[PDB]
């Protein structure tokens, strides 16, 4: 119930094809 | 907000406002969580796709505000910043995942009968709140609508149940995350509101049974429009990203 | 351990107009 990441990881790279969420 | 009501005075004493300095604009909702720190979105401080990227010499804040048209004496505060925190897996690339931020006052805050931090949840609170219709309640100046008015005077309040992951997940094509919820009502309830543009960074806050306190559980993030039949309002998940607060509260509260 | 509680509301004794709403979600919701 917490969020993990890694230390030295990076965000993945987004699909072309997915949509994107636009922020309110 | 769109479908909510005016605030009462005080009723949402950890209300704070993101501006922008200059030019001077009201950017963000945001929270006050103690006497030195602001929470927010991430994507009110950084957002490449816009251009938005904003240091702490950027902006400012203002604290105990009722109605946005009228300096209140005695009542609103103003702060610098000194220093922002953005969480540094935020991912405004795609699905705004870990959409959260911190900001240091440059100088604390006094508490007043305006003016009073949130709580933000612990283990119990979160497993005994976050649940599937259950409400919460979001607050903010933005849009009234999604498309003579648009924004208010006053402090807007809607309150909307937590919805399910299974109808979040199938209301829309992005692909969400753990790190985020949504909330409001679906089409055969009959019930409406949302937050909308301009609410972004303000606070889902719940009211504790158990020791009558509020705990802020959701960051306003994004949405698909406002406020329409089958789409919910999007909001990061304070709980599972409060290591991460800890972490710069107390290796940086000083 | 102050936070959370509203001068005006929780520290008077006096509840707001729709907090009701939230505390009967526990219930029904
Ligand atoms: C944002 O701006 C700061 C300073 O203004 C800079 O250090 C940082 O590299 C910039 N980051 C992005 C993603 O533009
Ligand atoms: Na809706």
């Amino acid at each position: 119930d917490y969020d993990e990441y890694e230390e030295d990881g990076t965000t993945p790279t987004p699909d072309p094809t997915a949509p994107t969420a636009k922020p309110r | 907000i769109v479908e909510g009501s005016d605030a009462e005075i005080g009723m949402s004493p950890w209300q704070v406002m993101l501006f922008r300095k200059s030019p001077q604009e009201l950017l963000c909702g945001a929270s006050l969580i103690s006497d030195r720190w602001v929470l927010t979105a991430a994507h009110c401080l950084l957002y490449p796709p816009w251009d938005k990227n904003f240091t702490e010499n950027d902006l400012l804040v203002r604290i105990g505000k009722h109605s946005r048209t009228r300096y209140e004496r005695n009542i609103e505060k103003i702060s610098m910043l000194e220093k922002i925190y953005i969480h540094p897996r935020y991912n405004w690339r795609e699905n705004l995942d870990r959409d959260i931020a911190l900001m240091k006052l440059k100088k604390p805050v006094a508490f007043s009968d305006y003016i009073h931090p949130v709580c933000l949840p612990d283990r119990e609170t979160a497993a005994s709140l976050l649940q599937a219709g259950y409400k919460g309640r979001v607050t903010g100046w933005g849009n009234l609508k999604e498309t003579g008015k648009g924004q208010p005077s006053v402090l807007q309040v809607v309150n909307l149940p937590i919805v399910e992951r299974p109808v979040c997940k199938d209301s829309t094509r992005i692909r969400i995350t753990d790190n985020m919820f949504c909330a409001g009502y679906k089409p055969d309830e009959g019930k409406r509101g949302d937050a909308c543009e301009g609410d972004s960074g303000g606070p889902f806050v719940m009211k504790s049974p158990f020791n009558n306190r509020w705990y802020q559980m959701g960051i306003v993030s994004w949405g698909e429009g406002c406020d329409r039949d089958g789409k919910y309002g999007f909001y990061t998940h304070v709980f599972r990203l409060k290591k991460w607060i800890q972490k710069v509260i107390d290796q940086f509260g000083e | 351990a102050d936070c959370g509680l509203r001068p005006l509301f929780e520290k008077k004794s006096l509840e707001d107009k729709t907090e009701r709403e939230l505390l009967e979600s526990y219930i029904d919701g």
